[PDB]
RNA sequence: GUUAAUGUAGCUUAAUCAAAGCAAGGCACUGAAAAUGCCUAGAUGAGCCUCAGCUCCAUAAACACCA
């Protein structure tokens, strides 16, 4: 009630909130819409591979927005066979893409990140950092 | 209070090839074998093996195995790199294709006029110029090398000051893609170094807290 | 325009029959347990060793670049900003066999 | 005869009850305690306690919970009460050390689901 | 018109700038404990606690006891950790522990319980039957020494008496068993 | 740090054998792709 | 070598029933997180003493120092 001392006290709604640029300022300077880009040939790995960095940047403050699989890639492999002169046989393959999105960054943050990314590059894995906008 | 400025370069070259597993991780890495094809659903190569070799036996009282042999065959005839292009040699340190599991870092051997120096590979710098650019120029012109190495931030590694003056070796991280060491007998001495060599082969406390900023893996 | 790979195919539907059986004594069943929290254990280990080793890194960037403020103000004015050159950063990961 | 608090029923859980089984899972201990109204711990069974925890292992253990529920029964015979209430959250319901609890619970003589009230 | 908050209000710790960078509990459960101990603080507006009757509040206890028995902290601490090293160090309690069976020796730790913190539970059992209100009006004392109570029902039956325990007149028309234990320089007076 | 996130297994409920392929690109490098198929080995030209 | 402090598990309890709560891990569950379920490791800085006292070690913060 409005005249009494406890007025607002069951009042939350500015606590819970339910209803892009990165910031460059040269000194404090946040470089933001980061694309983690993993791609690799095996499920299994890419899949456990993107889960270390999803939790890596969760345990380190970095906000992660969205985490979510690309469109696979089936390759069609044609081997060249020497007894058929121009003959063809065939190999199928399957490149795998996993994504994930953190929406802040610093200077020091991105030179030691990028380390324990590289670092921690398990074998037959493809890394890529870039810029928030692509199309699906 | 003059100031002294030097730049400073922490030269990484990338592990090449996986290394072998931890006891622990082996033991795990069989169990995760065991439970994969536990839970798994057929096989083609399977099917085909299971259905014949049961159809078969009905085809004499009333494949999967030439393919097997065939691809026993084909791998076995074929032969692959050396995991060890180090211990063969066992003794270059200064070779750059020395260690694949690792990843190396770069000395030199200096003696200045009043000095004895063991160096990490260490820039001058201009006022004019920044730390970045005159990083990047003393590592191509020092070592008389073609080198694509893809650095990281503009932000720097790691920073120790020695004040006589007062001065400042502002170490940076390069990551190396493609090396091309032109005359690869010169006489400079040049290391190409794990941690623990990192560690042996530092005399300085500037240089010995650089293996705190290294990555140890 | 968002086609997932998630599913699962047709193809796996009635060959199911090939896997029922699966069996353990107390021998398999309690090495098989004993070996996961013993490797709970060390991946923890694990990544301890790993996050101490991130936090002296970003101390050594404390003491570092706080060391560079110190001296020149401009100095933290070029190295603070984030360079243009980190925007495409791609890096291979190691393989089993050397070229 | 006595008043039970009929009431709430926005909230949660019910406040309606003479005694009522509070099951806290601690990341280490687990601590069954038996509560009036009044929110005063009449009889309770925990695993920090000495008497428990010396004789067993792994204080989290489902076999800790199995075992609180049984130490719990005996000292609740012991100080009189037959009948208290218990108000598990839908997916504590589920969970086996909770089932396990109860079974211990309802063995030992200690009903849950408290008797009704008299021209309530 | 306004008037003034009379201390804390409740949630004006956290800030509102930046609630991204805040954690949250995302767990039913975590809020619902930290609601539980917001709801056992002294708060200074009406609350349910206050007209519902936590029966005189605060309270300084006239305390007429036996003296805490005198244990050294050090030692005992030290002899629970050696015990604790030995019980989880045998591969079979660990087999009785992931395979569901287990059994603890009831009598044990009845007995355990008799000598440790049963005194202070006792206590509280007679506080909540009110045995102190209506005995020494202001007065609680701790049950140092166990009372062992007793019914003959017949030749091979035998009727505990616990606190709080219900036990019917037939039981009773018999004068008790009693066992505590101690030494005689003694005296002592029994009282129903 | 290589071995990390290297031991694994698929987590999809119902899939086929997967079996463990050594695979050469046009490198002379070698990498572990699990696949369907038996065969120790797989090249690409 | 000097001053103001300390050494509880990663941060904060208790030290008259008792070394407590929370982070943090693994495996299971759905695509990733998250929740949940079943599990995992843990401390009173080290040496003596009296039944808080004396040192040591180490961190930290300064100064001196050293390069
Ligand atoms: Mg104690």
């Amino acid at each position: 009630y409005r005249s009494k001392p406890t007025h607002g006290i069951g009042r939350y709604k500015h606590l819970v909130k339910a209803q892009v640029r990165p910031i460059n300022l040269g000194t404090d300077y946040e470089y933001g819409v980061l694309n983690i880009h993993l791609i690799a040939y095996d499920m299994a790995l890419a899949e456990s591979y993107a889960q270390y960095v999803h939790n890596l940047c969760n345990h380190l403050a970095i906000k992660v927005e969205e985490s979510y699989a690309m469109p696979t890639k089936t390759m069609e492999v044609l081997q060249l066979q020497e007894q058929g002169s121009k003959m063809f046989l065939d190999a199928v393959l399957t490149t795998h893409e996993r994504v994930v999105q953190i929406s802040g960054l610093s200077a020091t943050f991105a030179e030691i990140f990028l380390e324990i990314i590289h670092s921690n590059l398990p074998e037959g894995v493809k890394l890529s950092v870039r810029e928030h906008t692509e199309e699906d | 209070s003059p100031w002294r400025l030097l730049g400073a370069l922490c030269l990484q070259r990338p592990p090449l090839v996986t290394k072998p597993l931890t006891p622990l991780q082996e033991e795990m890495a069989d169990l995760l074998q065991q439970i994969e094809i536990e839970r798994s659903l057929y096989s083609d190569h399977e099917l085909r093996a299971l259905d014949e070799a049961q159809q078969l036996a009905k085809k004499k009282s009333d494949l999967a195995q030439d393919l097997e042999d065939m691809w026993e065959q084909k791998f076995l005839h074929f032969k692959l790199g050396a995991r060890l292009t180090e211990a063969d040699k066992k003794d270059d340190r200064t070779s750059l294709h020395r260690k694949l599991d690792r990843n190396l870092i770069l000395l030199v051997r200096e003696k200045l006029g009043d000095q004895d120096i063991w160096m990490l590979p260490q820039s001058d710098w201009q006022p004019g110029e920044t730390l970045r650019q005159t990083a990047e120029r003393t590592l191509a012109t020092l070592s008389e090398n073609n080198m694509e190495a893809k650095f990281l931030g503009n932000a720097p590694c790691g920073h120790y000051k020695f004040k006589f003056l007062g001065a400042k070796v502002f170490f940076f991280k390069a990551l190396l893609l493609t090396g091309d060491f032109s005359q690869a007998g010169k006489k400079g001495h040049h290391v190409w170094v794990s941690k623990e060599e990192l560690g042996d082969y530092l005399k300085p406390k500037y240089l010995a807290q650089v293996r705190r900023f290294l990555l140890d893996l | 325009i968002p086609i997932e790979d998630f599913i699962t195919p047709v193809k796996f539907l009635n060959k199911e029959r090939q896997r029922p059986p699966v069996e353990l004594p107390f021998e398999e069943s309690e090495r098989r347990a004993l070996l996961l929290k013993r490797w709970s254990l060390y991946k923890q280990r694990e990544h301890e060793m790993e996050r101490s080793a991130i936090r002296s890194l970003l101390e050594a960037q404390e003491e570092a670049l706080q060391e560079l403020r110190l001296s020149s103000p401009e100095l933290h004015a070029e190295a603070t900003k984030r360079d243009p050159s980190l925007f495409p950063f791609e890096r291979q990961g190691p393989d089993y066999t050397p070229p | 005869v006595a008043r039970k608090e009929r009431g709430w029923g926005t909230v949660w859980p019910s406040r309606e009850f003479w005694h009522r089984l509070r099951v806290i899972r601690t990341q280490h201990h687990i601590e069954a305690l038996v509560e009036h109204r009044n929110g005063q711990v009449v009889v309770s069974a925990s695993t920090r306690e000495w008497a428990i925890k010396k004789h067993l292992y792994s204080t989290r253990n489902v076999v800790a919970c199995e075992s609180v529920g049984r130490v719990l029964a005996e000292r609740c015979l012991e100080a009189g009460i037959n009948f208290m209430v218990y108000h598990p959250t839908p997916w504590e319901a589920a969970s086996d050390s909770i089932k396990r609890l109860q079974h211990a619970m309802t063995e030992g003589g200690v009903v849950l689901r408290e008797p009704r009230r008299i021209y309530e | 018109r306004r008037a003034a908050p009379l201390g804390p209000m409740p949630n004006e710790d956290i800030d509102v700038s930046d609630l991204e960078r805040l954690k949250k509990y995302r767990s039913f459960d975590r809020y619902r404990r930290r609601a539980e101990q917001e709801a056992r603080k002294p708060h200074w507006w009406r609350t349910y606690r206050e007209h519902f009757g936590e029966e005189s509040g605060p309270k300084d206890r006239v305390d007429i006891g036996l003296p805490p028995p005198k244990v050294s902290r050090t030692q005992q601490l030290l002899e629970r950790k050696q015990a604790l090293r030995e019980l989880r160090a045998n591969v079979e309690e660990e087999r009785a522990a992931r395979l569901q069976t287990a059994r603890i020796p009831l009598e044990a730790v009845r007995a355990e319980w008799e000598r440790t913190c049963g005194p202070y539970h006792k206590q509280r059992l007679a506080e909540y039957c009110g045995l102190y209100r209506d005995l020494f009006h202001g007065a609680t004392f701790v049950p140092r020494v166990p009372l062992h109570v007793a019914y003959a029902v017949g030749e091979d039956d035998l009727m505990p008496v616990y606190h709080g325990n219900e036990v019917t007149p037939t039981e009773a028309a018999q004068a008790p068993e009693v066992t505590y234990e101690a030494d005689e320089g003694s005296l002592w007076t029994l009282l129903l | 740090d290589c071995n990390r996130a290297l031991l694994t297994r698929l987590h999809r409920q119902t899939y086929a054998r997967l079996y463990p392929v050594l695979l050469v690109k046009q490198d002379g490098s070698t990498i572990h792709i699990r696949y369907r198929e038996p065969r120790r080995m797989l090249t690409m030209p």
